[PDB]
């Protein structure tokens, strides 16, 4: 049976103990392409299934993803239960490698959850952007507001009847917006965003907007007594690009660059799970060249977003030097993307069914150049700064936190596997023939500080260039897209002399392929965490939900319940060692 | 051609204050001080270019400055976000004259791929832009050549020495396009390299 | 701080001190912009052109398919006709301010008409001149696909190809034919 | 009436046939010949289901749902892989003379015939022969016809002479050398012949108006009208 057909998952062991639980007729088992199994809950059980997933044995111990859907426009919902809008809870259980998408199906007019923030602390950002993007109220919730849009926005735009295009410009909002802005500190008030006794001893600091590092612009309001952070919230949505709604108003072909600015220092990385996705709903098993194309661009790309990391990890702590030669080693990687894709940072390369070119002649040559450059000036760099006691003390004992925090807020990345937990997707989960490649997961001793973070990823960049020579030594010859009629794509000599071929291209390209009427899911181990995307199909040329699950939201919820209690150089530095972006945080 | 900021005015340019406004623009155009301004993508090629294989600073454009005050060029190297406009706005207006725009990349110039509900179509709705550069992202040697466009802008604009004498206005000369300059040696090119090789 | 803590630190200070005296005595890895050009490989997205047959004619058919694949959707085009039934497009323009440079359309031409070409200086003064028309994009050769020519595939007759007269077409037989 | 498709139970009128009941549906069986206004004739053999003798069968038959009647008790399988092979077969055979035409052809986008090979999976050609060639007519101010684009589906002959009662377009020739227009060059006499340009699923009777000044279908503004 092949790893992409419809399966209702009820031989796992979580269906049994929940019919014997909560009796037969408590749920609805969905058939999906997801390779999880889907179970539709009612709404008023919602919080019993979660608990009593809690405590299984083995029990489901992570939130991964909390959103929902727009299900009034979707005409094939057989087998499902009446809903018009629903809500999804995925949740993980590493102990068993396994993981459940609970479903909750709501009326229009009865548009509310209860809150899932007493089971898993991530909920309370994730509910606040399905609030957001969907009207849906979360009760209990201890502050529902806007965490992508401003507070004073009108409509939730994740909505079906939502104009996914941009609205008419005028100065008169940019003014009424300009004039909020200067009087936001005068008028400040803690009680909106979550604070109490604001005591006439902590000040409120707001940490700008714009922020000059590679990691972008946001705020961060901070509530301090003297020098020591007692709580702070931060403030995100500055960055959001409405990528999920482009999903849905693009085709599936033409979403591929839009998947490639998600987090741009991935690339081909966040191109990874997308195509892998819409290859389940199409159908395509690629040829085993393309997995190994794609493992080696997944790889020259998580080494220049790791370079850059380390980089401006080291910039950041006070040594400026090792940024201008990291940028060199990212040059020589640019070049060898040049030469196979055609582009630097966004190649926009992957396709449905394979890759856009084949291998240029010349691609081996550039890659062996390059893995002869890299590790004398990976040497060069720890020995230069990564060894040296003032960064040593500025990143050693700098927000730290146990395997508990991080199950509890859905770290993943590094950090996760700092706190001691062997949790790699690449391994747990294989996707793309990366059960052919002999590699190694670095892990840590249970303590995740900025330091352990930052010499896991270079355990990690070492690990990416042998995966990288293994790719070099065996490169298959064979073809560089599948043989499947819905290779988007088709290859391009027999469209150019083939009537058949010519048809499928002219009919791909214009209108867009046609994914039949499922549900996908695909998980990636990103540059920065674990990246997801859930692909919801309605039988048309274009996604009816592209969900993206990002590790840097969770990363940014998280840091409000690690460096409290702490100054605020080591909240930069805690900053500086997170290794986020925030177009990953907003989408 | 010029045109006025206080209309389309002919060239005003005694010759000591001619030599004197050349003098001016001569140290305008080769001490340019970027703001450090990050908003996306096109802000990593930008300190990509600042970085010590492009090196930016030839240009006398290293000097960075983290406070607007002393900044000369905005480069808007990103998209406008409409939370992220009013900061733009703001960051623009705490400069000081004479200050230039560089929109870089398909985002700063139109709202690029993103014509979506919370992204400003481009950063000329508000704010009034110097040199365009089409890219997603733009390499660093592209914001190299828009450095040196901005470069020519300059050499044959128009300021007042003082504000003691003279006009006050700002004369900003009608550039021929870069698109119709190069046309001639653009329509040349027969025939290029096969991608099929490295 | 204990004695031994302050000697390691020293010690890593100097040994920094030398690595950066090493690196200043190390060869120069600038390039020298815009004295030394940039080299770019042949399959490099930069500025868009519009190309011609080896014949001379400009291989645009006008078949909307590049700018229905943009995902930009900044590429304008009509469809115009010959006398003798050669499809051309009447204009063609493509706004630069809105190019992402992403290639989708040169993937999805089945002409090879239009190829992004390795070069990037584009930068422009007004936007309103970013928006290149067909006098700016249409070159005097093939680019960096020399020899294909889609009206040779075609079945439609031009001028200087008649029905038949295709790659892989048999003659016309009337249904007047004596042969059975 | 009682029907069968691929296990799941389906309530249809026992006076329609296979096709238009599973049509109405929403189940999807390709077909070039049959159309809701002019009936079945059963000519481009694309249609074809798996038709079996009871529920316990397994071996059946190769049917036309067009020329099958939908009757109560009818057993019958769209997606069985022998009638999914015969479909692609005959969008193989279809495609073997088909010209390299569909950019500057103004049925692009628009074609039945390009929604039935992407359909039935067909986008590998193993056919390495010549294509035959046809010449064109001139069949007036209204009409632009390409006769090289033809599958021999009938439906304009069926149409104009069977239904709109013309007298000026026919069929001639035999074999695989059928051609469908007028006996000689001159403008289509019936007030209905722009029907043509959405009976013929090909892009052989086309639109000479909007193929002056041409764009495609997804280009278009489209409004309901009177
Ligand atoms: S133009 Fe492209 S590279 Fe630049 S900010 Fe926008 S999406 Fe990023
Ligand atoms: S490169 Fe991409 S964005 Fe630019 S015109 Fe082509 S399809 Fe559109
Ligand atoms: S896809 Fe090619 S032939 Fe078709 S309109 Fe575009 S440039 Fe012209
Ligand atoms: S009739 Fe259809 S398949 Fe034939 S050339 Fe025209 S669009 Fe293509
Ligand atoms: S001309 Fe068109 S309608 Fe007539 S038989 Fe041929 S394909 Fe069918
Ligand atoms: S539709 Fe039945 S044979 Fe043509």
């Amino acid at each position: 049976e092949p790893a992409w057909q419809t399966r209702d998952h009820l031989d796992d062991p979580v269906i049994g103990e929940l019919r014997n639980r909560f009796g037969p007729d408590a749920f609805t088992v969905q058939a999906t392409r997801t390779g999880v199994p889907v179970v539709w809950i009612k709404r008023e059980q919602l919080l019993e299934v979660g608990d009593f997933l809690k405590k299984l044995p083995k029990p489901y111990v992570m939130l991964f993803d909390l959103h929902g859907m727009d299900e009034r426009l979707r005409t094939h919902r057989e087998g499902l239960p009446a809903a018009d809008f629903s809500v999804f809870y995925h949740l993980i259980s590493i102990d068993r490698n396994r993981d459940i998408m609970l479903k909750v199906a709501l009326a229009e007019n009865d548009l509310h959850v209860p809150t899932f923030t007493k089971l898993f602390p991530n909920a309370n950002w994730y509910e606040r952007e399905t609030w957001d993007l969907f009207g849906i109220t979360f009760d209990g919730h201890p502050n529902l507001r806007r965490i992508m849009m401003p507070q004073t926005w009108k409509g939730h735009p994740l909505r079906k009847d939502y104009p996914a295009r941009a609205t008419e410009f005028s100065p008169f909002e940019l003014t009424k917006a300009k004039q909020d802005l200067e009087m936001e500190a005068l008028t400040f008030k803690p009680e909106e965003w979550g604070m109490k006794r604001g005591n006439e001893d902590f000040m409120f600091l707001n940490l700008g907007p714009n922020h000059p590092s590679a990691h972008g612009a946001f705020r961060i309001v901070l509530q301090l007594d003297g020098e020591e952070i007692v709580d702070c919230v931060p403030d995100i949505g500055y960055h959001h690009r409405g990528a999920e709604k482009m999903g849905e108003r693009q085709s599936w072909h033409s979403y591929i660059p839009y998947t490639d600015r998600i987090e741009y220092l991935g690339g081909c990385v966040n191109e990874m799970p997308y195509v892998l996705a819409v290859e389940k709903l199409a159908g395509i098993t690629v040829p085993d060249r393309v997995n190994v194309i794609r493992v080696m661009l997944s790889e020259l790309f998580r080494i220049n977003s790791h370079l850059l990391y380390i980089s401006t990890f080291i910039q950041d702590v006070g040594a400026m030097t090792p940024v201008f030669f990291a940028f060199t080693d990212r040059q020589k990687i640019y070049d060898l993307v040049e030469a196979i894709t055609g582009f630097r940072m966004h190649p926009a390369w992957f396709r449905i069914g394979g890759v856009a070119h084949d291998l240029p002649r010349g691609w081996d040559r550039l890659l062996r150049e390059f893995l002869d450059w890299m590790p004398k000036r990976l040497a060069s760099y720890e020995k230069a700064a990564l060894q040296n006691t003032i960064l040593k003390g500025r990143s050693q004992g700098v927000a730290a936190y146990g395997a508990k925090e991080a199950l509890e807020w859905g770290t993943t990345g590094a950090g996760l596997r700092a706190t001691g937990i062997d949790f790699d997707v690449r391994k747990a989960r294989p996707y793309s023939g990366y059960e052919n490649f002999d590699f190694e997961i670095p892990v840590g001793g249970g303590v995740s500080d900025c330091y352990t973070r930052v010499m896991l990823k270079v355990e990690e960049l070492r690990q990416s260039l042998r995966i990288l020579e293994q790719c070099l030594n065996n490169m298959p010859e064979g073809p560089f897209k599948a043989d499947h009629p819905l290779t988007t794509p088709p290859p391009k000599e027999r469209t150019l002399q083939h009537i058949e071929t010519l048809i499928t291209h002219f009919l791909q390209v214009s209108w867009g392929p046609v994914m039949p009427a499922n549900e996908s899911f695909q998980m990636i181990e990103a540059t920065k965490g674990i990246n997801s995307y859930y692909l919801t199909s309605d039988g048309s040329t274009m996604s009816y939900r592209t969900r993206v699950r990002t590790p840097s939201f969770a990363h940014l919820q998280q840091i409000p319940a690690a460096i409290r209690g702490s100054l605020v150089s080591d909240l930069i530095v805690y900053l500086g060692s997170i290794d986020f972006v925030m177009s990953d945080v907003d989408r | 051609d010029y045109t006025l900021t206080r209309e389309i005015v002919t060239d005003p340019l005694n010759v000591f204050m001619g030599k004197l406004n050349d003098m001016v623009n001569w140290g305008r155009k080769n001490s340019i001080w970027p703001y450090n301004f990050g908003l996306s993508c096109c802000y990593v090629e930008m300190v990509t270019s600042f970085t010590a294989v492009h090196d930016v600073a030839r240009f006398g454009a290293e000097v960075l400055r983290a406070s607007p005050r002393q900044a000369d060029l905005m480069v808007v190297a990103g998209t406008c976000f409409t939370k992220m406009a009013p900061v733009i706005q703001r960051l623009y207006d705490q400069m000081l004259e004479p200050k230039w725009v560089i929109s870089m990349g398909a985002c700063a110039n139109s709202g690029g791929m993103y014509d979506i509900y919370s992204v400003v179509q481009g950063v000329d709705k508000f704010i009034p832009v110097d040199v365009y550069i089409p890219g997603c992202p733009p390499r660093p040697e592209a914001y190299m050549q828009a450095l040196m466009l901005l470069q020519e802008s300059i050499g044959k604009e128009r300021r007042p020495l003082s504000w003691v004498v003279g006009d006050q206005g700002v004369y900003r000369a009608n550039m021929q396009s870069e698109r119709e300059r190069k046309r001639g040696e653009r329509i040349a090119v027969t025939n290029l390299r096969t991608p099929d090789e490295i | 701080m204990t004695l031994k803590e302050l000697l390691v630190g020293f010690g890593t200070q100097v040994r920094s001190i030398w690595m950066i005296g090493l690196h200043a005595f190390a060869k120069r890895e600038t390039r020298m912009y815009p004295e030394e050009p940039v080299y770019l490989p042949p399959r490099y997205r930069g500025r868009i052109v519009l190309t011609r047959d080896p014949d001379g004619e400009e291989r645009c058919v006008a078949c909307n398919l590049c700018a229905v694949a943009c995902p930009v959707g900044c590429i304008s085009l009509q469809k115009a006709e010959t006398k003798d039934g050669r499809w051309y497009p009447e204009f063609f323009r493509i706004n630069f301010s809105r190019c992402i440079f992403c290639g989708l359309c040169e993937e999805a031409c089945p002409t090879t008409a239009i190829q992004l070409t390795p070069d990037f200086e584009m930068g422009e003064y007004k936007r309103q001149d970013l928006v290149y028309e067909k006098e700016d994009l249409l070159i005097s050769g093939p680019g960096k696909y020399p020899e294909y020519n889609f009206y040779r595939m075609a079945g439609m007759a031009i001028d200087g190809k008649d029905k038949g007269e295709a790659e892989n077409e048999a003659k016309p037989i009337d249904v007047k034919s004596l042969l059975p | 009436a009682t029907i069968h498709v691929d296990g799941k139970e389906y309530e249809v009128n026992g006076a329609d046939n296979l096709l238009e009941a599973c049509l109405s549906l929403g189940l999807d069986i390709p077909y070039f010949c049959w159309h809701p206004a002019l009936g079945s004739v059963g000519a481009c053999r694309q249609c074809a289901v798996k038709q079996y003798q009871n529920a316990e069968d397994t071996r059946g038959r190769l049917v036309m749902s067009c020329m099958t009647p939908a009757s109560d008790g009818t057993f019958i399988s769209i997606d069985d892989e022998e009638a999914k092979q015969f479909r692609e077969s005959v969008v193989e055979w279809l495609m073997t003379n088909h010209p390299h035409d569909c950019p500057v052809c103004e049925e692009g986008g628009n074609c039945h015939l390009q929604d039935m090979t992407v359909m039935t999976g067909h986008s590998f050609r193993r056919y390495r022969f010549t294509k035959r060639t046809h010449r064109n007519q001139d069949l007036g101010p209204f009409i632009s016809h390409e006769m090289n684009r033809c599958i021999a589906c009938y439906r304009c002959v069926r149409y104009y002479k069977d239904y709109a009662d013309g007298t000026d377009l026919g069929v001639y020739g035999a074999h695989d050398n059928v051609y469908f227009g007028r006996p000689e060059d001159g403008t289509l006499e019936s007030e209905f012949s722009g029907n043509l340009v959405e009976i013929c699923p090909t892009g052989v009777f086309t639109d000479k108006t909007h193929s002056e000044r041409y764009n495609r279908k997804w280009d278009m503004q489209f409004a309901p009208s009177i």
